[PDB]
C-alpha cells in the first residue's frame, strides 16, 4: 500500500519544479527484493524465452530457414562469414566445428523428410504424424542460436500474422461497413470452411437481400479469399494452427516483458546511487537516465 | 494566540511540517525529518557562529 | 570561433541545443527498447525542461 | 535554418508561464496544467460514459478505477500530447455561439 501515502503527499505538494525529487518520489514506491525475487523473476523470464522457442517451433518453414543459409556456405568450401556464429550451437547442460555443425545437421536432414509422408497418413491430425512433427521440433529445441538472426525469425511470424490480420480486416473494409454485414453469423461462417465458397453462397441461400446484389462487388470480395488461400498454400499451414501459434506467443512475450518490468524498477536505487559519484561533467539526471 | 494558528500537536507532526517546509514534494519519513532538523542548527559541520 | 591561443568559445545557445538533442535522441532510443513507462515519463520531463 | 524533429510533442514556455494564453484558452487552472505536464495527473479527452467529463483532473489511484470499470469506452491519457489532443478536439465556433 505504498501508493496510499502518495495520495496524501502529491495532493499536498508545494508544486515542486525540481525534476530530481519528482523522479525519486515516483520510484520510491518499489521495494528491494533479495534471494527470492531475483530467482523468481529469472524463472518467469526463462519460461517466456522457451515459450518463444515453442513459438518458432510450430512454424514449418523456420526449420528450413535454419538450414538454407548454411547450405549457401556449406558449398562455398568455407564459411568465413559471421553468419556461421548464428549456427545451431547446441546447448550443453567456441569455434563452430564440422564435427558439430554437420553432425547436428545429420539428423536434421532426416527429420526434414520423415515428417513429410507421415503427415499425409491419416490426415494432418494423425497421432504419430503429430508426434513426429513434435520430435522434429525437439531436435530444433536442442539448439542455442544468436539473437541477431533470431531477431528476424520472430518478425517472420509477426509480419505473417499482420498480413493475415490485414486481409481479414479488408473484408470489413470492402463490404461489412457499407453493406451492414451482421457479425453475429459472419464469425461462425468464416471459421466453418474458410477455403471455398460454401458459406459465401450459404449467405445467398438465406434471404439477405443486401448480399443478394453482390455480383457488382463479387470480384473484389473474393480476391481476399484468393489471397488468404494463397497464404494457406504457400505457408503450408492451416489457419487453425496459426491462430493458436499467435495466441500463445503473444501471452508469452507479454509475460516476459512484464517480468522484466517488475524487476527493472526494483533496482533503480543502484543506478541513482552509482550515478552521483560521477557528478560534474554532463548533468545530474542524464547520468541517471544513461545508467537506467 | 500563536498556538491557535499552529496546526501541529506534537514532535512528529512538527518535524513532518518542517521537512515539507524545507524540501517540498519529497514524502517525509520518520528519521529524515529528525536528521534534517538536527543538521539545520545542531551539526558542527554545517553550522557555526564563531 | 577559435581563439588565437588555440582555444574556442561559443554562445550558450550551442550548449542548450546540444542538451536538447542529446536527450531527444535518447528518447528515440527509449521507444524501440520498450522502456517502462516510469522512465519514459522521466525522459519526457527531461526533454520538456530542456 | 535547420529543424529538430522531436519524438514527443512539447509545450512552449511563453504561452504557458506568461500571463496564461494556454490556460485561458482551455479555461483550466494553471496548477493543474503543470500537474498534467509533469506526468502526474491524467485528463479526460473524451468521456464515452456520463460518469466522466471532459477536462477532468485524475490521480493515478483514481484512474485505476476507471481502467477496471470502463477501459476503452473513455479516452484519458497522460502528457503534453494530451493537451495537444485537447486543443485538437475543442471547437471555438461553438464557444463563440454559446458563451
Amino acid at each position: 500500500a505504498a501508493a496510499q501515502v502518495l495520495s496524501s503527499v502529491e495532493s499536498e505538494i508545494g508544486r515542486t519544479t525540481d525534476p530530481v525529487r519528482m523522479y525519486m518520489r515516483e520510484m520510491g514506491t518499489v521495494e528491494l527484493l533479495t534471494r527470492e525475487g531475483e530467482i523468481d523473476i529469472a524463472k518467469r523470464i526463462e519460461d517466456g524465452i522457451n515459450q518463444v522457442q515453442c513459438s518458432v517451433a510450430e512454424y514449418p518453414e523456420a526449420i528450413t530457414y535454419l538450414l538454407e543459409q548454411y547450405d549457401r556456405v556449406e558449398a562455398e568450401e568455407a564459411r568465413l562469414s559471421d553468419l556461421i556464429t548464428g549456427f545451431v550451437d547446441p546447448n550443453a547442460e567456441n569455434s563452430i566445428d564440422p564435427e558439430l555443425a554437420r553432425e547436428k545437421f545429420a539428423e536434421l536432414r532426416a527429420q526434414y523428410v520423415v515428417t513429410r509422408d507421415t503427415i499425409k497418413a491419416k490426415g494432418r491430425s494423425h497421432a504419430t504424424a503429430q508426434e513426429e512433427i513434435l520430435k522434429l521440433s525437439e531436435v530444433f529445441k536442442q539448439f542455442r542460436l544468436v539473437p541477431k538472426q533470431f531477431d528476424y525469425l520472430v518478425n517472420s511470424m509477426r509480419v505473417m500474422m499482420d498480413r493475415v490480420r490485414t486481409q481479414e480486416r479488408l473484408i470489413m473494409k470492402l463490404c461489412v461497413e457499407q453493406c451492414k454485414m451482421p457479425k453475429k453469423n459472419f464469425i461462425t461462417l468464416f471459421t466453418g470452411n474458410e477455403t471455398s465458397d460454401t458459406w459465401f453462397n450459404a449467405a445467398i441461400a438465406m434471404n439477405k437481400p443486401w448480399s443478394e446484389k453482390l455480383h457488382d462487388v463479387s470480384e473484389e470480395v473474393h480476391r481476399a479469399l484468393q489471397k488468404l488461400q494463397q497464404i494457406e498454400e504457400e505457408t503450408g499451414l492451416t489457419i487453425e494452427q496459426v491462430k493458436d501459434i499467435n495466441r500463445r506467443m503473444s501471452i508469452g512475450e507479454a509475460k516476459a516483458r512484464r517480468a522484466k518490468k517488475e524487476m527493472v524498477e526494483a533496482n533503480l536505487r543502484l543506478v541513482i546511487s552509482i550515478a552521483k559519484k560521477y557528478t560534474r561533467g554532463l548533468q545530474f539526471l542524464d547520468l541517471i537516465q544513461e545508467g537506467n | 494566540e500563536t498556538l491557535r494558528v499552529d496546526p501541529t500537536n506534537d514532535r512528529l507532526s512538527a518535524l513532518v511540517e518542517i521537512y515539507r517546509m524545507m524540501r517540498p514534494g519529497e514524502p517525509p519519513t520518520r528519521e529524515a525529518a529528525e536528521s534534517l532538523f538536527e543538521n539545520l542548527f545542531f551539526s558542527e559541520d554545517r553550522y557555526d557562529l564563531s | 570561433v577559435p581563439l588565437d591561443g588555440g582555444r574556442f568559445a561559443t554562445s550558450d545557445l550551442n550548449d542548450l541545443y546540444r542538451r536538447v538533442i542529446n536527450r531527444n535522441n535518447r528518447l528515440k532510443r527509449l521507444l524501440d527498447l520498450a522502456a517502462p513507462d516510469i522512465i519514459v515519463r522521466n525522459e519526457k520531463r527531461m526533454l520538456q525542461e530542456a | 535554418m535547420g529543424h529538430i524533429e522531436l519524438a514527443s510533442p512539447t509545450a512552449h514556455i511563453w504561452f504557458l508561464k506568461s500571463l496564461s494564453r494556454i490556460g485561458l484558452l482551455l479555461d483550466m487552472p494553471l496548477r493543474d496544467i503543470e500537474r498534467v505536464l509533469y506526468f502526474e495527473s491524467y485528463v479526460v479527452i473524451e468521456g464515452g460514459m456520463t460518469n466522466l467529463e471532459r477536462q477532468q483532473i485524475l490521480t493515478e489511484e483514481q484512474y485505476l478505477d476507471a481502467l477496471e470499470e470502463f477501459g476503452d469506452e473513455f479516452d484519458a491519457k497522460m502528457g503534453a500530447e494530451a493537451i495537444q489532443a485537447l486543443l485538437k478536439s475543442m471547437d471555438l465556433e461553438q464557444e463563440c455561439e454559446q458563451l
